């Protein structure tokens, strides 16, 4: 009692010091939690924040996506090819059936992406084919990667021996992550914290409350999903699932004091798709003219309406194209202002 | 299928073929263990509040 | 056809298990205990309050010395405390603050934690060079780490939202064994007194006994109408308690392969987040969503009392090895030592 064990007392005090300083720094940082169905753009927005507000991607970090780019590329061509069977589509040139077989022979199991002089041509031959192209257009009738055409068209650049992924390539990569992803960034004076639980394949109900009191949630919606279904339930329209999810997160008791921000993402895909396909596949009671302006507005009004505390919380919708760094910059920079103003 | 079924079977066998006991025996033992250590439980037995631990 | 043999064989097996349990149901724990001197209602008071965390605390684990303890909060720190003096022996800066669990090793050399990162991080407290930095990161899980327990400095078991548990070799960082079976998030796990086997609670409302060395599930306990968030072994190792979202706690006997008792009370319909046994196994302490920790008579099934002193929910519980104290962590950021 009353002695030199007090050396622990001064150390404990040192720790409190560190905790306290570290703690002060934590009340003036902005925390954003990204949500929404898979393939909605969450991963992309996260990466954008690093290209815009932090180092962006370095030749090294970019070369580390070389494998994922090759995998997505191969995965895409295979998915389209397979899709021709289901939908019964012939090859424009019959000699492609060989390349199709060769594609699977070469493109072996998971190791990384291969990309060889031979696989490159096989793929280049297939993508280019009128039949493959015909099926690619009917990509609404099967699960297909968003960045398929992106990577396939640029196959000549990608398949090169001295290839290094561009940041765009990186932005377009679909690497499915299970561990929560976080990216910190300093911007407009304050510090930011963006979290993407991503594919945290666990019941949401168990970790959702972990984000109670986040400054704001950025809820991504893939507008291009209106004419898509669920390859498991069939009848379940993907746009509908996203809405149920939104309804769940918007009015969620844990987010009562959180700013909800919809990102009606993939507007660029939506714009071209709306020309071909009707919104009525998603919303059969839609009597509006099937144009971007009106249909994009109808969709925005459908999600914002899910809000039950319409009198208490404002839903700050924005139409994005997550792969466009400029668009994201501006939109985020507009999100940052509402946030600043709205709360802080 | 035949493989998964078999995988299941061998597990059900594992769960199935074991040395079960009746509840009265199992229960008695619990009362037993407890009553045996009831005094050694500081949360049951308010240890001489003077300066011990807290 | 051949699939029928298996199918038919599968069906009968479940029933023998069914009927086998049924057959042993010759009496109830309550019946045989109905004639015991009730615990009465014992009062506990906060002896120590540990402040230092900012965010919600999600877990805490007492050191085998019944004196030093670890607590994990989503403020990004694992603080190791001196329960007696309240001095902070440590504060470990976590590479990821989405921490759901922490585990103090039996030896006192290491400590662990993990969470939304799906990683179990092993921190060596004895880093002679000075302080602490991650020594090992156990990656394999594809869902959050819900609980982890070291068997000893050389091995640690982990439960996960990915529906599996796992045994790992710290020294090498390799996943030694994967305990598949649960069809829902495994939220909790408990090491049997000897570190021979362990039980795990999950969102499929079922517990499971696993042989660590065999990496196989021996038994499977059902009865809970909802997720199991906490699980704890009866001090003797022949029984365990489960805490569930369904507002109840349940004692299951291993040898009688079935539930023996249910601890619940009308006017308590919030979930339990943690369960711990008193050193003798008489009291069952369960941390509740309503900021309170309820103490039940493990034999009679009545509420022996209630520990109230937290402003947000009680997220983690812990009774010292020497049974001298109880620790209750909370979303309010404070920890309390009760006696
Ligand atoms: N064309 C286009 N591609 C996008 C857009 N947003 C994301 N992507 C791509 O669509 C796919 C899914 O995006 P991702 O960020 O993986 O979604 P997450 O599953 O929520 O993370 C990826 O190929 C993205 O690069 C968008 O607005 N337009």
């Amino acid at each position: 009692l009353s002695a030199e064990d007090k050396a622990a007392v001064e150390r404990s005090k040192m720790i409190d010091r560190n905790l306290r300083e570290d703690g002060e720094k934590a009340a003036r940082e902005v925390k954003l939690l990204l949500l929404g169905a898979g393939e909605s753009g969450k991963s992309t927005i996260v990466k954008q924040m690093k290209i815009i507000h932090e180092a962006g991607y370095s030749e090294e970090e970019c070369k580390q996506y070389k494998a994922v780019v090759y995998s997505n590329t191969i995965q895409s061509i295979i998915a389209i090819i397979r899709a021709m069977g289901r939908l019964k589509i012939d090859f424009g040139d019959a000699a492609r059936a060989d390349d199709a077989r060769q594609l699977f022979v070469l493109a072996g199991a998971a190791e990384e992406g291969f990309m060889t002089a031979e696989l490159a041509g096989v793929i280049k031959r297939l993508w280019k084919d009128s039949g493959v192209q015909a099926c690619f257009n009917r990509s609404r009738e099967y699960q297909l990667n968003d960045s398929a055409a992106y990577y396939l068209n640029d196959l000549d650049r990608i398949a090169q021996p001295n290839y290094i992924p561009t940041q765009q390539d990186v932005l377009r990569t679909r690497v499915k992550t299970t561990g929560i992803v976080e990216t910190h960034f300093t911007f407009k004076d304050l510090h930011f914290k963006m979290f993407d639980v991503g594919a945290q394949r666990s019941e949401r109900k168990k970790w959702i409350h972990c984000f109670e009191g986040v400054t704001a949630i950025i809820f991504c919606v893939a507008l291009s999903d209106y004419d898509l279904v669920l390859a498991e339930d069939e009848e379940m329209n993907r746009m509908h699932e996203s809405m149920k999810l939104f309804d769940s997160i918007c009015n969620n008791k844990w987010f009562t004091d959180t700013s909800i921000i919809l990102f009606l993402n993939k507007k660029d895909l939506f714009e071209e798709k709306i020309k071909k396909s009707p919104l009525t596949i998603c919303y059969p009671e839609y009597a509006g003219s099937n144009t971007y302006e009106e249909a994009a507005a109808y969709i925005q009004c459908q999600f914002e309406d899910l809000n039950k505390r319409k009198d208490t919380k404002e839903i700050y919708t924005h139409f994005t194209c997550a792969t466009d760094t400029k668009n994201v910059q501006f939109v985020f920079d507009a999100v940052t202002d509402v946030i600043i103003k709205n709360n802080l | 299928s035949i493989a998964q079924a078999r995988k299941l079977v061998e597990q059900l066998k594992m769960e199935a073929n074991i040395d079960r006991i009746k509840v009265s025996k199992a229960a008695a033992d619990l009362m037993a263990y407890c009553e045996a250590h009831a005094k050694e439980d500081p949360l049951l037995t308010p240890v001489p509040a003077s300066e011990n631990p807290f | 056809s051949e699939l029928d043999q298996l199918r038919q064989e599968a069906e009968q097996l479940k029933n023998q298990i069914r009927d086998a349990r049924k057959a042993c149901a010759d009496a109830t724990l309550s019946q045989i205990t109905n004639n015991i001197d009730p615990v009465g209602r014992i009062q506990m008071r906060t002896r120590r309050t540990l402040r230092g965390h900012l965010a919600k605390i999600y877990a805490m684990h007492w050191g085998t010395d019944s004196r030093l303890l670890v607590s994990a909060s989503q403020d990004g720190k694992l603080i190791i405390w001196d329960s007696y003096t309240t001095n902070k022996v440590h504060a470990i800066p976590l590479r990821s603050s989405w921490v759901m669990t922490c585990a103090y090793a039996p030896s006192g050399n290491y400590v662990a934690c993990g969470g939304l990162d799906n990683i179990c991080s092993i921190y060596n407290l004895k880093t002679r060079e000075g302080n602490v930095r991650v020594s090992r990161e156990l990656a394999g899980h594809t869902g959050y780490l819900s609980c982890c327990r070291f068997l000893d400095d050389n091995q640690i078991v982990t439960s996960s939202g990915d529906t599996t548990c796992a045994l790992w070799d710290i020294e090498t960082g390799q996943q030694t064994t994967t305990f598949t079976g649960h069809t829902g998030d495994v939220m909790s796990l408990s090491l049997a007194p000897d570190t021979r086997l362990f039980v795990s609670g999950a969102c499929d409302a079922s517990a499971k006994l696993w042989d660590v060395r065999e990496g196989m599930c021996r038994q499977t306990f059902t009865g809970h109408e909802s997720d199991i968030n906490a699980i704890c072994f009866f001090p003797n190792g022949n029984a365990f308690a489960t805490g569930s979202d369904d507002a109840t706690c349940r004692l299951f006997d291993l040898r009688a392969d079935q539930e023996l008792m249910t601890y619940s009370h009308d006017n308590i319909i919030c979930g339990i987040t943690s369960v711990s046994f008193s050193k003798s196994g008489r009291l069952l302490l369960a941390g509740y969503d309503d900021f309170n920790c309820n103490v039940w008579d493990a034999l009679k099934a009545d509420r022996a009392g209630v520990l109230a002193g937290h402003d947000n929910r009680v997220s983690c519980l812990g009774v010292t090895d020497d049974g001298m104290a109880v620790a209750t962590g909370s979303w309010d950021s404070f920890l309390k030592i009760w006696n």
